[PDB]
């Protein structure tokens, strides 16, 4: 249920696939899906959820530097697949940017991104 | 408005 | 500077490869390696950091299942590599178990953590 | 505009007086309302926001502990407030629970919650 | 063992008094303590923490405005108190910065702080 | 369901 | 005491 | 070099 292109509620898109091994694998590119904004993704999830009805954990990380651009910096999103008619996947994220010593403390953002199947 | 690509930033700034 | 054998303070060892293209691949093991304690992980990083005396972003990812264990849950763990005779990761991360609906508002942890080279 | 009753998606209510000087003072309670239910909540807000259409910064704590029950943990909001016909205060926040210095690892859980005027 | 004068990494002091009602009220100021760098704190912490050596779980905000300056942001930390001939108060905290629409997702800054009794 | 103060809870568990 | 791999639990509880 | 109240700044930049 996880293998598919998803779609984030800031103009981003998420075209990952999901492998058998837990693995994940993919891109993250902005609305339009341009080169220069295309990222690479990779990332894990729990291969054998529980059959109790709780989400499937995962996580995936996009280091924003691709042949075109390079933001030095990284995103990681940890959250839970649910699925169903109206599945989602919910997240809370940490964006780190490389910083001089003396910025390191505020060096990493936090927010909450939530993705679904239609835009 | 967005500069970054994690907001869904198109055009570079 | 990054590939290599981490150590942070939990007791938890860390070991990566750094690819030339920003990938980072790996496993996450307790202290003493045993195979039911050994985790793959995956993760990103900035392969062409600023010349300015600023970090490396980085991040990876750890979904908790091997072929031995399940703890239905993944975390992420995002932050930057210090280069120097002192070399560390600080980071920062989030532990996301799969819940249920009703249990979704406490289904993830925030922590932080420093790596070193050295135990 | 701060001033007032709020309501949350979990089915919480937060009644506040914003004062002059920036401070936040009222009571945190269940969709009822009981005795037992009610915390007392302090907190700080800008009170000189800027006037570029940016939302006014504040944030405030609740000790889960009352005059009946205690959870022996405390959790503190941080966001912001923005004005207008669909006022809402747009928070992260975090739980803290005392633990020992075992499970201090795990004891900070992070979440997000949206604050209306309307239930 | 809370009421006190604590200092940071930073070099930042927090000077506080923890009341009998559970209440926290003090000052957050820089190493210098001047007027203009010394801003109004106010928090909560458990009153009757548990007995099995576990922490006092604790949060404090400090909206980051004084009759000098302005910042248009506040932090709140949450975290707990530590008792012991090595007294200290481990927390992470969020400041999040009025901002406007646009950029909301990055409103939000994340990080640790720790409190020692000696600088 | 909810047992803590955060998620509403109105009775004790 | 440690129960989750990432503390780095060796034995299952 | 800190520029933001939280991490001790002194001066006004």
């Amino acid at each position: 249920g996880i293998t598919g292109t998803w779609y984030n509620q800031l103009g981003s898109t998420f075209i990952v696939t999901a492998g058998a091994d837990g693995a994940l694998t993919g891109t993250y590119e902005s609305a339009v899906g341009n080169a220069e904004s295309r990222y690479v993704l990779t990332g894990r999830y729990d291969s054998a959820p529980a059959t109790d009805g709780s989400g499937t954990a995962l996580g995936w990380t996009v280091a924003w530097k691709n042949n075109y651009r390079n933001a030095h910096s990284a995103t990681t999103w940890s959250g839970q697949y649910v699925g169903g008619a109206e599945a989602r996947i919910n997240t809370q994220w940490l964006l780190t940017s490389g910083t001089t010593e003396a910025n390191a403390w505020k060096s990493t953002l936090v927010g909450h991104d939530t993705f679904t199947k239609v835009k | 408005r967005c500069c970054h690509p994690q907001c869904g930033a198109v055009e570079e700034c």
